[PDB]
């Protein structure tokens, strides 16, 4: 229920950053994690997902071609990638987890990663 | 405007056996939307030309959504044969409208298999055009009466797709959504 | 996209009192009881109070409880404590816009 991510990054504008999500805490009938994003002041935005053991990424209409989803080779931890940050790119990035199969909903969440572009 | 994103991007697809129909009346139809997406691997119409849909009024329209596999997909077609068009679902011979299938390998099979989906394999006779059968009476195969107790002869009509990301193109599960004609397009 | 209209923005009603939280779908067809509800908490990650229209996640207290189906949805809390202080937002599984909620910020007077 406490998936660990990485910690926070300071990253200029431009430049590239990466995102963990460990998952191996627990045992989980599911083959979708999520990542979900938050803004520092609004509400919470979907991201997309990345199927786990087939690694095919989806994203969301505002989430793709800058955002990247990837796997790990054991299929546990799943990265994501921010290219080309702007300055309103500081958000802070949940992954999330299903419990069951096709059960859609986020019952496992991550601690927060938190991104920022300035300098 | 019309839902067509409420039924090609519903989460939740029904079994074949006991397919969905969606009612879309009174609204725009833009069938545009349709045919500009890159998947969809069968865009196929029946009694109307795909490129003139935005020109035609209907006073219904129903959308049939159900999961199977590659290998039945060309199945849902008018006068066709076999377990999905005799036992699950027919269309007719006079059939006016389009059927859309899609590959959904991602959303559909679990490594451990997928066994959610479920199939009518057994049926004292063939299903008339869009008739639904969701009855789950023992099959009775022979001349001893099953009494509702399977076994020797008496086969549970109900079957699982078993949909895995490791099988092949045919025996991947594929989302079909039928739209039925007979709502103006713009 | 399934657009919700999570209303009231900012609530703000004493402890021991029932708040209760609406979260209206823009879907012509309806959701038909495939809504989530999840809890923030100033800090810490969101927590998933209610799956589906009504039934509660493991752990979850008896007071938080869920009603709606289709298009309209309330989530009501019966003897609020200083500790259910947060942002509660809802999501639909539906569709594949999978879209949250714009939030509503409970206070305890
Ligand atoms: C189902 O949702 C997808 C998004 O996941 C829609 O795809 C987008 O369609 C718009 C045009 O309607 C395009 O501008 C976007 O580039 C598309 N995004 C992706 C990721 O494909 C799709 O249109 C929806 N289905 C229907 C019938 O509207």
């Amino acid at each position: 229920v406490q998936l660990a991510q990485s910690g926070s990054e300071l990253r200029k504008p431009g430049a590239s950053v990466k995102v963990s999500c460990d998952t191996s805490g627990h045992s989980f009938t599911s083959n979708a994690i999520h990542w979900v994003r938050q803004a520092p002041g609004q509400g919470l935005e979907w991201m997309g997902w990345i199927n786990t053991d087939t690694g095919t990424p989806t994203y969301a209409q505002g989430f793709t071609g800058r955002f990247v989803f990837s796997l790990d080779t054991s299929a546990r931890t799943a990265y994501l990638q921010i290219s080309s940050l702007k300055a309103d790119d500081t958000a802070v990035f949940y992954c999330a987890r299903e419990r069951d199969y096709s059960d859609y909903f986020f019952d496992y969440w991550g601690q927060g990663t938190l991104v920022t572009v300035s300098s | 405007l019309c839902p067509f994103d409420e039924v090609f991007n519903a989460t939740r697809f029904a079994s074949v056996y006991a397919w969905n129909r969606k009612r879309i009346s009174n609204c725009v139809a833009d069938y545009s939307v349709l045919y500009n997406l890159a998947p969809f691997f069968t865009f196929k119409c029946y009694g109307v030309s795909p490129t003139k849909l935005n020109d035609l009024c209907f006073t219904n329209v129903y959308a049939d959504s159900f999961v199977i596999r590659g290998d039945e997909v060309r199945q849902i077609a008018p006068g066709q044969t076999g377990n999905i068009a005799d036992y699950n679902y027919k269309l007719p011979d006079d059939f006016t409208g389009c059927v859309i299938a899609w590959n959904s390998n991602k959303l559909d099979s679990k490594v451990s298999g997928n066994y959610n989906y479920l199939y009518r394999l057994f049926r004292k006779s063939n299903l008339k055009p869009f008739e639904r059968d969701i009855s789950t009476e023992i099959y009775q195969a022979g001349n001893k009466p099953c009494n509702g107790v399977a076994g020797f002869n008496c086969y549970f009509p109900l079957r699982s797709y078993s949909f895995r990301p490791t099988y092949g193109v045919g025996h991947q599960p594929y989302r079909v959504v039928v739209l039925s004609f007979e709502v103006c397009g713009k | 996209e399934v657009v919700m209209t999570q209303s009231p923005a900012s609530l703000s009603v004493s402890p021991g009192e029932r708040a209760t939280l609406s979260c209206r779908a823009r879907a012509s067809l309806g959701i038909s009881t495939d809504l989530a509800w999840y809890q923030q908490r100033p800090g810490q990650a969101p927590r998933l109070l209610i799956y589906g229209a009504s039934t509660r996640a493991t752990g979850i207290p008896a007071r938080f409880s869920g009603s709606g189906s289709g298009t309209e949805f309330t989530l009501t809390i019966s003897s609020l404590q200083s500790e259910d202080s947060a942002v509660y937002y809802c999501q639909q599984y539906s569709n594949w816009p999978l879209t949250f909620g714009g939030g509503t910020k409970v206070e305890i007077k």
